[PDB]
RNA sequence: AACGAGACUCUGGCAUGCUAACUAGUUACGCGACCCCCGAGCGGUCGGCGUCCCCCAACUUCUUAGAGGGACAAGUGGCGUUCAGCCACCCGAGAUUGAGCAAUAACAGGUCUGUGAUGCCCUUAGAUGUCGGGGCUGCACGCGCGCUACACUGACUGGCUCAGCGUGUGCCUACCCUACGCCGGCAGGCGCGGGUAACCCGUUGAACCCCAUUCGUGAUGGGGAUCGGGGAUUGCAAUUAUU
């Protein structure tokens, strides 16, 4: 098990929300090939959790305001 | 018009290339009859989904193996698997849906890996051992 | 002429040729600032790229110096004779070829001069030439008979993963004294990451990042305009 | 029949009768002092046992493309226990192959052919397969 | 048994489970029945994922054991299928029920551990759960017919089959048997 | 006349291998010279396991050392004047090439 | 803010999707040949068994190796501040298949017998630099790493039947892997041929295992230590026994 999300992933899935709001889901692959586009993510496990943090934010944010 | 579908089944590299071609009965293993391969005590086991679902699903088709890889034992369990598979491409190709999604509940109920695959092949050793996770003894005096 | 070897034998006799001669030239263009070589075999010619920084040295007057070093390679592999033909190549940006930085520092050392202000001479050129990042070592004696070491170390390094066979280069040099060995390393990160040579691959070695271009405009109100 | 279909352990406890019913294999006066391959420790039980071997030979031949002297043995050996010193495999006897096969081509049930081996003559095919049947007449396949 | 295999000739059903306590942890015919115990090797990767597999086939892997009979499980399968042959000549039953039985009686009530107090030893009585009882009675009579014939001109088929016998009725000349009575004997005592 | 000439290609590193090997098949389809596709042959392990430690001391250790060669070869069937016209230029990287007269 | 952790690299596990193959296969006939009626029939044909024949046949499932996709705690139910996460379940390959790489500072750790790396000291013609012979194997004893055993879940003798990672002469200076034929109980000898190697050895026709005889609870036929005699191979030479 284990597998906490690390910082370089929590600093970059913020920033991608806040610019690139209105193209986001709450689908896993059409969030996928999103930031496929709007940013060059280097690696491709890198890319499919950077992906499904973004996902787990926009559940919350169709909620009261997050405050990061 | 001629009508052929193969398929295959692996378990611990045993490769088991089982067509179904048109045809009656008549199931061989490598041009041998099935009723000796030869262990001849895990009879029971590559006979069973014949004996299972009946000789009547065995009525629209000739089916032939061919094998190479593993041992005695893996190679028994690589037939199974090829065969049941077989059989089900058969009727997947030919026949409705209805049919075979019957079939499909059947033998994966007593799943045993004959639709399905282990992942499951030997690790890489590694030094001061002679296995992959046994180590040579310490000595202290 | 021929058969021919087995194809596994090929390249390690290959890489025996490459070795050799990257140790020969490095006992003997030591002062003129080595900093590696590249052979290429091209139809029916070799070609054995030697680069140095100062091509002036290396060549001599009325270049006697390739000439002989022609001749050299001419009769020690046993080469067909007039196949072999040599070519020189000046580097430019010479602060991210730590060989000859390493190198160059041992003579200034052999010079007979001061180790602290030595190695403050030469971070500031490899850093100011380009550089993430750079790491002098001096170990060995001084100020009695036994050892120490002496780091000297600007911004950034990597120690791990696969990028230190990308972004870092890494040369020792042995340097002798009337009293012992002393040790040289010299140890210098790579910059690029925008783009060219290309040389280095273009993303971050050690926290990988994430290249992130903005745009984001409306001003979309109902018309409809005919073309 | 195919001799493929029959039972094998079967096949050969009737070929080695037949054989010496006929008059058939002149055998080499070698046959009580042989321990007949390097890592036995003793010599066989039987007392005929040249009939039986010469069986599981021409067995053998029907089946693959057929191989000289050599590859006779190496299908043949087996472990050589070393006493203290750890087991390894290693090839019986060759003389006795070499007599085995030359009996064989008396008889014209083998013979020279081309590529690097003895193979089967027609005559030798017709033979197997018919005693193949007799096995089935016999028990009850 | 055209939808349900029996052992290669042995009925599953008419075989209950008499108790209420290690029903759930003993289970051979729900759909368990197999034509013969084998697996493709999936027995644990969870804690309950032992309990599912037969109880025939655990009786077999239990057997191969002590070096030399290690890695051998279809010579094992050879002593199994003469041992229902002879429990069956020899008292006539459907022989699982005598190994349900066996089972069973040969599983512990109550049970002993260790606890430490001023560095000397003291004994506490604890009770056991379910699938221990049949780890530990699976266990137990194994080591019964493997060092009967240690030395006896006795097959170890034979010597399996009378092992079940004396464990599936009570008779204290297995080894089983005697060596529950020790423990909670034990049991008795320190409590 | 028109001869079966193979086009043997040989490296260590894929990519370089690749795009020559992309090169020879684009050139060759573009002149319709009825060229045959690459046949990749099995990649070959170079191994050398050996002391880690000079002058054993200290807990036992080795390592792994590997080099991956590669094969790939591409039949052609034209005149062998073009052939060895343009096969021997065109080509940036240190990766060996090898032609043969016939094979077929 | 930086280094280590992670990220990364390699490897395993998922493709009837993509790319393409007489130094890789399969299928299909064309087949003609062999074989037995073995089954309907008659032996032909239809069906079955492999091999030769295979192509200007068809294909790439199997084999091979490249480009790609796929797994993210993604979905659901609990739990948590409802945050970070944790537990169960569906789909299924479950968020851990195994390795490589690895910080700061330190050790009077090992290595001058790897180094034409190296300080100082010593020795240097009656040499610490070359040929011949002997020794590192010498035993009243102590300890460590292992191998083979104490049997019937076995040994013995026949019979059946399955694999993978590799490696190989043309190299060092004289040397490889072996098929096939012939001779010998065996070790082995001898005559020919192939292999720069997905091409020849090798469709690697391996062991445990599997099937049938024999032995019978006996330091036994379990065990194979010790030891006598004889035959071969390597080498310039085999004694303190090379194998």
């Amino acid at each position: 098990m284990g597998r906490v999300r690390t910082k370089t992933v929590k600093k970059a899935a913020r920033v991608i929300i806040e610019k690139y709001y209105t193209r986001l889901g709450n689908d896993f692959h059409t969030n996928k090939r999103v930031c496929e586009e709007i940013a060059i993510i280097p690696s491709k496990k890198l890319r499919n959790k950077i992906a499904g943090y973004v996902t787990h934010l926009m559940k919350r944010i169709q909620r009261g305001p997050v405050r990061g | 018009p001629l009508q052929s579908v193969q398929v295959f089944g692996r378990k611990k590299t045993a490769t088991a290339v089982a067509h179904c071609k048109r045809g009656n009965g008549l199931i061989k293993v490598n041009g041998r009859p099935l009723e000796m391969i030869e262990p001849r005590t895990l009879q029971y086991k590559l006979l069973e989904p014949v004996l299972l679902l009946g000789k009547e699903r065995f009525a629209g088709v000739d089916i032939r193996v061919r094998v190479k890889g593993g041992g005695h034992v893996a190679q028994i369990y690589a037939i199974r698997q090829s065969i049941s598979k077989a059989l089900v491409a058969y009727y997947q190709k030919y026949v409705d849906e209805a049919s075979k999604k019957e079939i499909k509940d059947i033998l994966i109920q007593y799943d045993r890996t004959l639709l399905v695959a282990d992942p499951r092949r030997c690790e890489s050793k590694k030094f001061g051992g002679p296995g992959a996770r046994a180590r040579y003894q310490k000595s202290y005096r | 002429m021929a058969v021919q070897i087995s194809k596994k034998r090929k390249f390690v006799a290959d890489g025996i040729f490459k070795a050799e001669l990257n140790e020969f030239l490095t006992r003997e263009l030591a002062e003129d600032g080595y900093s590696g070589v590249e052979v290429r075999v091209t139809p029916t010619r070799t070609e054995i790229i030697i680069l140095a920084t100062r091509t002036q040295n290396v060549l001599g007057e009325k270049g006697r110096r390739i000439r002989e070093l022609t001749a050299v390679v001419q009769k020690r592999f046993g080469f067909p004779e007039g196949s072999v033909e040599l070519y020189a190549e000046k580097v430019a940006t010479r602060g991210l070829c730590a060989i000859a930085q390493a190198e160059s520092l041992r003579y200034k050392l052999l010079g007979g001069l001061a180790v602290r202000r030595a190695c403050y001479g030469v971070l500031r050129f490899i850093m100011e030439s380009g550089a993430k990042g750079c790491e002098v070592v001096v170990s060995g004696k001084l100020r009695g008979q036994r050892a120490k070491s002496m780091k000297f170390v600007d911004g950034l390094m990597i120690h791990s993963g696969d990028p230190v066979n990308y972004y870092v280069d890494t040369a020792v040099r042995h340097v002798l004294l009337r009293q012992g060995v002393l040790g040289i390393k010299v140890k210098i990160m790579l910059p690029w990451d925008p783009s060219g040579k290309i040389g280095p691959k273009k993303p971050l070695p050690d926290h990988v990042s994430i290249v992130e271009p903005k745009d984001e405009i409306l001003p979309t109100t109902p018309i409809s305009e005919q073309k | 029949v195919t001799v493929k279909d029959v039972n094998q352990q079967e096949f050969v406890r009737a070929l080695a009768a037949f054989l010496k019913k006929s008059g058939k294999l002149k055998v080499p006066e070698w046959v009580d002092t042989v321990k007949l391959a390097k890592h036995k420790e003793l010599a066989p039980y039987d007392e005929n046992w040249f009939y039986t071997r010469a069986a599981s030979t021409a067995r053998h031949l029907y089946l693959r493309g057929g191989a000289g002297v050599g590859s006779m043995t190496k299908i043949y050996g087996g472990r050589q226990r070393n006493g203290v010193m750890p087991s390894h495999f290693s090839r019986g006897s060759k003389s006795v192959a070499r007599r085995v096969l030359q009996a064989l081509e008396g008889l014209k049930m083998v013979e020279k052919d081309q590529d690097w081996g003895r193979k089967l003559t027609p005559q030798g095919q017709r033979d197997l397969d018919r005693i193949a049947g007799q096995v089935a007449a016999a028990k009850k396949k | 048994t055209p939808d349900i295999k029996l052992f290669g000739k042995w009925s599953t059903d008419d075989v209950q489970i008499n108790d209420i306590s290690l029903q759930d942890y003993i289970a051979v015919k729900e759909k368990y029945a197999k034509y013969l115990p084998h697996s493709a090797g999936r027995y644990a990767a969870k804690r309950f994922r032992k309990a599912q597999c037969p109880i025939v086939e655990r009786l077999t892997n239990s057997m191969m054991m002590h070096g030399r009979n290690n890695g051998k499980k279809l010579m094992t399968v050879r002593i199994v299928k003469h041992a229902f042959e002879i429990i069956h000549l020899l008292t006539g039953e459907n022989p699982l029920q005598v190994l349900v039985n066996a089972i069973i009686n040969s599983g512990p009530r109550e049970d002993s551990t260790r606890i430490g107090r001023a560095g000397t030893v003291r004994r506490q009585a604890v009770d056991v759960s379910p699938l221990r009882r049949v780890n530990q009675a699976i266990w137990l009579l194994c080591t019964g017919a493997r060092e009967a014939a240690f030395r006896n001109i006795k097959t170890i088929a034979e010597c399996l089959a009378d092992e079940l016998i004396n464990a599936a009725k009570g008779s204290s000349n297995s080894y089983a048997i005697k060596k529950k009575d020790e423990l909670e004997r034990v049991a008795k005592s320190n409590r | 006349a028109i001869h079966r000439i193979r086009i043997t290609l040989t490296s260590r590193n894929v990519k370089s291998l690749e795009k020559v090997c992309a090169d020879l098949i684009r050139g060759a389809k573009e002149k319709n010279l009825k060229v045959k596709g690459p046949v990749r042959m099995p990649t070959k392990t170079l191994r050398i396991t050996t002391r880690k430690t000079p002058c054993g001391e200290g807990s036992k250790t080795w390592d792994r050392f590997q080099m991956r060669i590669h094969k790939r070869l591409i039949d052609l069937h034209s005149p062998s004047e073009i052939v060895k016209q343009i096969t021997s230029i065109s080509i940036e990287p240190g990766v060996e090439v090898e032609v043969t007269i016939a094979d077929a």
